[PDB]
RNA sequence: GGCCGCAAGGUUAAAACUCAAAUGAAUUGACGGGGGCCCGCACAAGCGGUGGAGCAUGUGGUUUAAUUCGAUAACGCGAAGAACCUUACCUGGUCUUGACAUCCACGGAAGUUUUCAGAGAUGAGAAUGUGCCUUCGGGAACCGUGAGACAGGUGCUGCAUGGCUGUCGUCAGCUCGUGUUGUGAAAUGUUGGGUUAAGUCCCGCAACGAGCGCAACCCUUAUCCUUUGUUGCCAGCGGUCCGGCCGGGAACUCAAAGGAGACUGCCAGUGAUAAACUGGAGGAAGGUGGGGAUGACGUCAAGUCAUCAUGCCCUUACGACCAGGGCUACACACGUGCUACAAUGGCGCAUACAAAGAGAAGCGACCUCGCGAGAGCAAGCGGACCUCAUAAAGUGCGUCGUAGUCCGGAUUGGAGUCUGCAACUCGACUCCAUGAAGUCGGAAUCGCUAGUAAUCGUGGAUCAGAAUGCCACGGUGAAUACGU
RNA sequence: CGCGGGGUGGAGCAGCCGGUAGCUCGUCGGGCUCAUAACCCGAAGGUCGUCGGUUCAAAUCCGGCCCCCGCAACCA
């Protein structure tokens, strides 16, 4: 298990938290188990909308939550329909007033999550992984990554003896603490097994 | 060790006589990091050590250190197929040290009850030419000896 | 953990929540030395009566998120392996890798 | 069989039977008790251990009703804590759409209190309520019953998998594109001269470029400056209960936040008009300053289906509830630790100097009682304020005088304290008694190059309670490195 | 029947005077060993076939018995 996770490695620096509060030793794992069920339900519900990172941020009794999605039209609905509906659930989970807002994500092929997220989809509608991941790989430097890499792994091809496949192009440093390097990661359930998709962006680097 | 050689440490001179040659044989003498016991200790012996053969007492530790000095240790080559022990000169910084440590050795050894009044006894053997540094001593020239053959 | 183990850690707490007035009152009665012999008696008696899952110390902390009982931080509420993705994944505020 | 030969044998020369290869040259690796160059506590040089003892702890085994399952670069490992719980195991007692969900049907508001039997699980009683809305065939929360659809499984496969992890190894390597060479596997780049911690850098050169890694960016530590000074500080001022405690002061420490600083930048020599190296100047720091994080392509069908997820088996039981027991067993073997064997020490009395942490079902002063563990009372404090909280080794004075001891503390008896429904199996701690083995450990074997080893205490996590383990913190503080 | 060897540690070869009570491989134990064969250290296995006696030393010298050997001779 050789990597260090790239996101986490690098939240200090380039990279920020996705829920971002203060709490003293006695709410914090109550606030951690709210945002774990509300991110839950989240991502059960917009999993046809393309939702990237959902950002958490609770002061004064009140939970306010950011939700990053390629396609805002469908996860909003008509307007102030659907994202009303969400919130109310929303509060539920939490025990507080919510407050949702929708950030649109510009270039959906250079978010990672977003990339492995349909990588995954590719996989379970029975596409050659191989030609997928090209495809992810191919839109990413068109739309002027600095660099990419995906990686999918195990069942290949429904394959008996599972193996990792990986396709990179331009650069992506790891090592290199500065660099803006989106990771994320994904599971295809196919019938003959899951299939992990790894993917990293790299953005490029920050100077400070 | 292989790559490079490395500059000796600074040592400090001790607080009562200004030596480090004796701070260096505190040092050897010290066990678990108890400095001060052990100086202490060291004082000790040198005082009983100053009475008994007069002198002052760094010169009087200083002349029996000389007496457990080796002009020629050994090393083992083992070239051929049975082992052969070779003779070298044995340069000052270690020669001084090693007596130091055999004299160090014999005081643990000796049947007497403080270690300090063991030190002092092991001291004035070696001022004497008699003891147990002093016969170590003897045997190691004799090995080199027995082995100046080889060179 | 299994779903039964988790249930039966939720009827304990509820447990703990209903008798925790009683129980602790008991205690006090059997702890004070100025008080009858009898009813000290009868309160040890009253306490064992009671059900053995109102105890507190019966509920062993789990991961909030798999119930394993091994491995488990207060502060967090979570089992390590779970604690260690979370920070990875940036959802616990504030922790980051220490290094000094 | 013939011919030849003194003989040894030569010469001529089959067949059955049998295999799907056998071979040659070259290629990439791996290997060599081939060769060259180089590195690492690899050896050498040293210091301290382990192996002997007692105990702690894990494992093997054996035993057991059960001694849960896993790990076997496993064995103080998963387990950051098994009395119950945990618990997955055994013994009984019980349940079967079910402890956990969704769905209707229809009986009842949920829930609240209490009673007898039972080891308990459960199986039978007495009191209260009718809230959000109805061209009244009724509803959403929350109990009850039956049907099934389903739930459930720490059941099997880590040799179907994902994820996560170890490992060689923080080893300096591993590749690609285009070009060129070769029929081709491939080669070249990536080799060669130097150099470096480094495929580090330069120079050459059928290579030219690029990527992942060796470096840098990040945290921390070492010096300085600016800012801000309470709960932190007291240099100079006045007052004093001689306590920074109170006027105050913002200096200093300290606290964070932001900057500066180290780049072989400067000097000399060596070097190929070089990359570098050797020294010295300054400087708090010097050649990656010290430490951490960071783990390339890959390897081991390495580990984990018992965290989790996930592609055959059980479903009146391989599921669920309960009480008791077991995981703590004991001819034995191994692993890792602690404490010892003493005088560089033990005991007694006095007395000095830390850091880093934790704290609300929590940390708990002071005072009183108890020989003591603790008990009672009970402030201060979500905390630079209060509490844990006396640091210990050390230092001074006394004593013991080499004894199985005033060393050593195992073991066992008595009596008890606290936690906890509950300390029999099986907790910790206290007091009084008891006082094993052990006098430095066979073959062999481990760690460590500096604030390191060695030794001394302190804290934290898990946690009701339960560490000699783990993770942290400072104190004192060495030896040695000739060399390959 | 008579006469020469003597009778042992799982097997075997044990220093003229009766006081020495074994050595090889074997089994266990533990690290070497890339592996075992190891080298090396230590550990359990007796009666000395037996019955007696000379003597404090006895299996160890003798009287008999049971066997293993060897003997060479015999056989109506």
């Amino acid at each position: 298990g050789q990597k260090v996770h790239p996101n986490g490695i690098r939240l200090g620096i380039v990279k920020p938290w996705n829920s971002t509060w203060f709490a003293n030793t006695k709410e914090f794992a109550d606030n951690l188990d709210s945002d774990f069920k509300v991110r839950q339900y989240l991502t059960k519900e917009l999993a046809k909308a393309s939702v990237s990172r959902i950002v958490i941020e609770r002061p004064a009794k009140s939970i306010r939550v950011t939700i990053h999605t390629a396609r805002p039209g469908i996860v909003i609905g008509k307007k102030g329909e659907d994202v009303e509906k969400l919130r109310k659930v929303v509060a539920d989970i939490a025990g507080v007033p919510a407050q949702i807002n929708i950030a649109e994500v510009r270039k959906p092929e250079l978010d990672a999550k977003l990339v492995a997220d349909s990588i995954t989809s590719q996989l379970e509608r029975r596409v050659m992984f191989r030609r997928a991941m090209k495809r992810a790989v191919q839109n990413a430097m068109r739309l002027g990554a600095k660099g990419i890499k995906v990686e999918v792994s195990g069942r290949l091809g429904g394959a008996e003896i599972a193996r990792t496949e990986w396709y990179r192009e331009g650069r992506v440093p790891l090592h290199t603490l500065r660099a803006d390097i989106d990771y994320n990661t994904s599971e295809a359930h196919t019938t003959y097994g899951v299939i992990g998709v790894k993917v990293w962006i790299f953005k490029g680097e920050i100077l400070g | 060790p292989r790559r490079r050689v490395i500059g000796q440490r600074k040592i400090l001179p001790d607080p009562k006589f200004g030596s480090e040659l004796l701070a260096k044989f505190v040092n050897i003498l010290m066990v678990d990091g108890k400095k001060s016991t052990a100086e202490s200790i060291v004082y000790s012996a040198l005082e009983t050590l100053a009475q008994r053969s007069g002198k002052s007492e760094l010169e009087a530790f200083e002349v029996a250190l000389e007496n457990v000095r080796p002009t020629v240790e050994v090393k083992s080559r083992r070239v051929g197929g049975s082992t052969y022990q070779v003779p070298v000169e044995v340069r000052p910084v270690r020669r001084n040290a090693l007596a130091m440590r055999w004299i160090v050795e014999a005081a643990r050894k000796r049947g007497d009850k403080s270690m300090a009044l063991r030190l002092a006894n092991e001291l004035s053997d070696a001022a004497e030419n008699k003891g147990t540094a002093v016969k170590k001593r003897e045997d190691v020239h004799r090995m080199a000896e027995a082995n100046k053959a080889f060179a | 953990a299994k779903q039964s183990m988790k249930a039966r850690e939720v009827k304990r707490v509820a447990l703990a929540d209903k008798y925790f007035a009683k129980r602790a009152e008991l205690k006090a009665i059997i702890s004070d030395v100025n008080a009858s012999d009898e009813d000290r008696w009868n309160a040890v008696l009253k306490l064992q009566t009671l059900p053995r899952d109102s105890s507190p110390s019966r509920q062993r902390n789990r991961c909030r998120q798999t119930g394993r009982p091994h491995g488990f931080l207060r502060k967090f509420g979570l089992s390590r392996i779970k604690v260690r993705e979370a920070a990875m994944r940036g959802e616990i505020p504030g922790l980051k890798k220490a290094s000094w």
